[PDB]
């Protein structure tokens, strides 16, 4: 019988992973995709400076790390361990948005 | 003819450049008159700040046996001094990332 | 010329690990979309900030020293882009 | 040729080398110091400027950056920054 | 038989009536002495304006409101209508208080 | 003179009506001590910032101006008394 | 031989005081130069939120049947706009109270 | 007598009679709204001075007010502001 | 050798271009603004020239302008322009 481990003790080992690790998490190429997709619709024909998308990525990265750590305190506070979207809506909300 | 000159941030005892962020104040548009003694007063406080955060920088890159500070040691500095995180609860730092941290409900047992 | 749907371009596993990174360990399938909306309504309001700065530069380029003032004035400072 | 750049590179370097003879640093890390700097400096300069609108002076000095040090610094922080400024604004003023 | 309402009622009453109003809620008076007591454990012998002292009030109530706020609907979050210190805990966790 | 209880003068039916204005439907007796501290905490916050006005002010007497300031600087801007 | 003193609000044809906001950017300290179309776009603005805010106003002070305003028609004003909410999002009102606003679990079957 | 207390509540009346001509005024009404229009005066001067900086001018021009504009105020507010004032100051480009 | 026929595209080209600024028009269309201003302009001054025949009145005033102005538009198309034509005739007023 293959090994298998149960579930949660492998996520906490990424857990202790990616909490430890220091670089960026999501893909480089598709987010200069995306912010030249976006910023395409307020004017036209912009140029990116490598360095601003790095920036706008660790920003993204780092508002997104607040919000779900905000969400999971949240989760923890209804007696449960799994995340649902009202506790995103929750914690923007409270955040005042 | 002239007395040799003498800089300011050697009568300051102070490693910041009093002449420097006093014409950073002139250029600020913070006053119209700026005293003699508040920028003074100011590089002593950024070189005191600087100072301290440097220190615990060190301590942590010792920590982790590396003889040059990383964002990573700039980032435990941060968070794990109370005071400063009271400082610079709203600041991100580049490649940084966060604590470790996890919730004791999250840990099995 | 034109891109048009970039919005799935964060991959449900880049979720997956910013979560991680937030102390999740357990992550619902209806949670990706919705965060994209989050990131996407933020990427927005940022991005609107740099090309108004940008374009005050009178620069068709956007410049990283312009983003940095666009977070600090949106109340997420950053560190480390030449502020 | 390009024009000069202002930097705070030897400065924290030789406040470094005073706290640390033996540690380096990296360049990402002396970004993020010109950028903590710079915003320290742009807080306290413009809470400064407030102050001295607020008792309508047109004239800056020491005791408003003390002021100002002790209403945004927290803790003992503060009085430390105030204890350090005090000694150089004496020393300053003997020299 | 003398009538009672049920647990509940009066106090959606009292929602209604403290919601549409806007006067005061804190006695003045030992509000006042509070100030001056907090006032003098830092510089002894402050003297008070009176509007300083109102604005020092209308500013708690707006925070304590805005935090019974956040608390509502943390706590419609968790599933219950009665409120619990670590609903407040958790509020001024995600404003970063 | 001297002061040394009056965080009981924030009565217990007084948060009561400061939770009816928050639509707290149901109020525990855990509460009142915690709004009673957290309230300390926000009152000394901002009143350390309103004694340090006044001593750079020069003055002995606390003024209304110096406390909008006070809130302000947290980012909770009160309207209606400045000037 | 001068020509009558004819005021620059009447210039841009606008009720707030051109010469007194460009005098008090002068020392307000924002910039050693300043131009002239700047106070008028700055009074134009500031004229252009005080009359929708004023509007928003008098629709609340009519509906409650109020001939004067009062700050609870101002706050009422300002909470029933989300766009202005997020203009206003820190901002407190003195004596304004809340939006009348019950959690839909709270009220009974 | 006592020396002058500038402040902006008669230009509110007018503005108000304007669109109002029949309504009253309450006093720490009146109050609040000169606590908004000195906030709003201070979040554009404040944005005007931190452009001029970073496009390093020296000259506070309607240009950049605009921009500070589209950045603190948002959408329909916005756009209708910009236009009230670009139909101003070209009045006042006409004299 | 030509005799001018008047118009008013080059009124409605100009309050086009303050509107909006990047956008086009057409001709045909201009000659529909043309028939849509004379035509309302000739509803607004019959309708005047009754109201000033009912109460025996040989001089038209802005008065009754404003009276046909509420009499033909209904409601909020009546109400603001009522308020911007006050406004204008304040200034007009002031001039």
């Amino acid at each position: 019988k293959p090994h298998r481990y149960r579930p949660g003790t492998v996520a906490l080992r990424e857990i202790r992973r990616y909490q430890k690790s220091t670089e960026l998490l999501i893909r480089k190429l598709p987010f200069q995709r995306l912010v030249r997709e976006i910023a395409q619709d307020f004017k036209t024909d912009l140029r990116f400076q490598s360095s601003a998308v790095m920036a706008l990525q660790e920003a993204s990265e780092a508002y997104l790390v607040g919000l779900f750590e905000d969400t999971n305190l949240a989760a923890i506070h209804a007696k449960r361990v799994t995340i649902m979207p009202k506790d995103i809506q929750l914690a923007r909300r409270i955040r005042g948005e | 003819a002239r007395a040799k000159a003498k800089t300011r941030s050697s009568r300051a005892g102070l490693q910041f450049p009093v002449g420097r962020v006093h014409r950073l104040l002139r250029k600020g548009n913070y006053s119209e008159r700026v005293g003699a003694g508040a920028p003074v007063y100011l590089a002593a406080v950024l070189e005191y700040l600087t100072a301290e955060i440097l220190e615990l920088a060190g301590n942590a890159a010792r920590d982790n046996k590396k003889t040059r500070i990383i964002p990573r040691h700039l980032q435990l500095a941060i968070r794990n001094d109370e005071e400063l995180n009271k400082l610079l609860g709203r600041v991100t730092i580049a490649q940084g990332g966060v604590l470790p941290n996890i919730q004791a409900v999250l840990l099995p047992k | 010329k034109v891109l048009r749907d970039n919005i799935q371009g964060i991959t449900k596993p880049a979720i997956r690990r910013l979560a991680r990174r937030g102390g999740v360990k357990r992550i619902s399938g209806l949670i990706y979309e919705e965060t994209r909306g989050v990131l996407k309504v933020f990427l927005e309001n940022v991005i609107r900030d740099a090309v108004t700065y940008t374009e005050h530069a009178k620069r068709k380029t956007v410049t990283a020293m312009d983003v940095v003032y666009a977070l600090k004035r949106q109340g997420r400072t950053l560190y480390g882009f030449g502020g | 040729k390009r024009s000069r750049k202002e930097s705070y590179s030897v400065y924290v370097y030789k406040v470094l080398k005073q706290v640390h003879p033996d540690t380096g640093i990296s360049s990402k890390a002396m970004g993020i110091m010109n950028s903590f700097v710079n915003d320290i400096f742009e807080r306290i300069a413009g809470e400064a400027s407030r102050l001295a609108h607020y008792n309508k002076r047109s004239t800056i000095t020491s005791r408003e950056i003390q002021t100002a040090v002790r209403l945004l610094l927290p803790g003992e922080l503060a009085k430390h920054a105030v204890s350090e400024g005090t000694k150089a604004v004496t020393k300053y003023t003997s020299a």
